[PDB]
């Protein structure tokens, strides 16, 4: 079944970039949407970033439009996000997740999570 | 009644109504029927199985026929041939990943591909702007997004009854270090805390405030104490003027500003056991003062001042200049020898004002 | 920021009644949609039930339509689910979620989640 594991986590400078990674297996790939949430620290989670299955749409929370770029590589079954401009607001567990199109949800799975923090 | 493909007797709620041509058929001449087509036909052959009455050969009735099935068809049939639903639509019909809304009343989620930029969720059957995904209003007709918001906002009795607090509060608290925003009026502690870098700074100048033997700057009094340094146009030097004299700066430069409402409400943040709690001010509000405090009031009085860059220095008796003298430019002015008051004010407040500028980093709007 | 922080969870027999609350704040509660979401052991997240602004409207899951009640209380921003005759099936973290005018997603924020066991 489905598993997500994320990559690229850890520190970063104020205003530095990075760029996460996630390996997705268990389910077609090509059929579903994919996101990222993340995990500010003392929250629960928030919606940070949406890909379509081939990616011809991609949305962004209004915090993170401009500054960051989802994309997917379906060849490879991997979900990217590029980050930059990082400020420290930005410091969160990421998490990669699988889309889904029933009423509610978005997504119905989501991976381990990697850190990152953004110093300063 | 009974299915309409293979005939067996079922009550109405436990068949699938087609929406195109309202026939009742079981769950299993459906979900056979469907993924067979998909696994085996072209999309066009996707029509209803009693009786094919779905035209789908023009492209008039194509989108809509598609947007509708793929309700029935997400919740009857199977992921892998749901997924390959997905891809013949994208690779036979639009060329591209189907356009998905999520209402956002009732979370319900549906293939749009209509012209209009309001559509009609076919769970809730509310219609809703496709941009901002409000719920659409004829007010919205020929209007942007950001003009309809903007205007049910000043049109909420909640925001409005809020009044001036409301002004405040969009009134940032940006930390200069960590660059983290609050949503909170500068209050009557100018010493601020943020909170992701411990970072200690004057919520009026942005200035900051050194700890002890910390502070760099020249010919500094207080380098043993906690302090910061302010321009004389911040909020810890406006606040100890009087309401009177800081609306004479205001009315001197044409400048309008309340005093009725258009305790207090201006909303603070208290240290509870389990976090941060919004405590309203709730202190006496005054006449005159707009519905604040006095605190709050001059606040939004020095907010007019510093939008528009007035400079409190235009005010100045001769012993503000000199103190402003000795405070800005590390000496003690002096008469000269034929000056009057008024010619030895002149002078202090063309030297000060061209040497010693507003505060660069206050806000300003 | 946003914050929504759930409670209330806990473990009951098959039958019991159990009632959640989530506390919200950071944003204009009066004027979002709310939901639960739940994720039961090893499956996937399943959404249970969403109630409108002012709660003229509730929406609900066929599982759990008549045995739960979502509500609200604006004054206080907090929104509530009543649960009864809970059962095996209905173990899972349970997680509010504040709607979203946002494109892309029916919701923007979701809390910690509060854990249910049901014997
Ligand atoms: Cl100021
Ligand atoms: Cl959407
Ligand atoms: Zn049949
Ligand atoms: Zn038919
Ligand atoms: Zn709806
Ligand atoms: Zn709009
Ligand atoms: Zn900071
Ligand atoms: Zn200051
Ligand atoms: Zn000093
Ligand atoms: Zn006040």
């Amino acid at each position: 079944e489905v598993q997500l594991l994320e990559s690229g986590g850890g520190l970063v400078q104020p205003g530095g970039s990075l760029r996460l990674s996630c390996a997705a297996s268990g389910f077609t790939f090509r059929g579903y949407s994919m996101a990222w949430v993340r995990q500010a620290p003392g929250k629960g989670l928030e919606w940070v970033s949406t890909i379509s299955p081939i990616g011809t749409y991609t949305y962004y929370a209004d915090s993170v439009k401009g500054r960051f770029t989802i994309s997917r590589d379906n060849s490879k079954n991997t979900l990217y996000l590029q980050m930059n401009s990082l400020r420290a607001e930005d410091t969160a567990v990421y998490y990669c997740a699988k889309g889904s199109y029933s009423r509610g949800t978005p997504f119905d799975y989501w991976g381990q999570g990697t850190l990152v923090t953004v110093s300063s | 009644q009974e299915c309409a493909v293979c005939g067996w007797a079922l009550p109405h709620n436990r068949m699938q109504a087609l929406t195109s041509c309202e026939c009742t058929i079981c769950p299993d001449c459906f979900r056979q029927h469907f993924t067979i087509a998909l696994k085996e036909k072209h999309i066009t052959d996707m029509v209803c199985p009693a009786c094919g009455r779905p035209d789908l050969t023009d492209d008039t009735q194509l989108l809509s026929y598609f947007s509708t099935l793929d309700i029935q068809l997400r919740e009857s049939l199977e992921p892998d041939a749901y997924a390959l639903f997905h891809k013949k639509l994208t690779e036979g019909v639009l060329m591209r990943d189907p356009k998905f809304l999520w209402c956002a009343q009732c979370s319900f989620g549906f293939i749009y591909e209509r012209e209009q930029l309001e559509a009609t969720c076919p769970q809730c059957h509310q219609t809703f702007c496709v941009r901002c995904k409000r719920q659409w209003e004829e007010q919205h007709r020929g209007r942007s997004c950001e003009d309809f918001q903007n205007w049910k906002r000043m049109n909420d009795p909640e925001y409005q009854a809020q009044g001036l607090a409301m002004y405040l509060q969009e009134n940032g608290i940006d930390c200069p270090k960590c660059k983290f925003s609050y949503a909170l009026a500068r209050g009557g502690c100018m010493h601020f805390h943020c909170t992701q870098c411990r970072h200690q700074f004057c919520s009026g100048c942005y200035n900051a405030f050194y700890a002890k033997n910390k502070c760099p700057e020249p010919n500094c009094r207080v380098k043993k104490s906690l302090h910061g340094h302010h321009p004389r146009d911040c909020l810890f030097y406006l606040r100890d003027w009087t309401a009177l004299r800081l609306q004479k700066l205001l009315q001197d430069n044409n400048v309008m500003f309340n005093t009725e409402p258009p305790g207090c409400r201006v909303i603070e943040q208290k240290e509870v056991p389990n976090g941060l709690r919004d405590e309203a001010c709730g202190k006496e509000t005054p006449a005159g003062y707009a519905g604040l405090c006095q605190a709050h009031y001059k606040e939004y009085l020095v907010s007019l001042i510093n939008a528009h860059s007035l400079d409190p220095a235009t005010l100045y008796e001769v012993e503000e200049l000199e103190t402003a003298t000795e405070r800005y430019l590390h000496v003690r002015p002096q008469p000269l020898a034929g000056e009057d008051p008024p010619a030895y004010q002149a002078r202090l407040l063309q030297k000060l004002t061209e040497e010693v500028p507003l505060g660069q980093s206050i806000p300003r709007r």
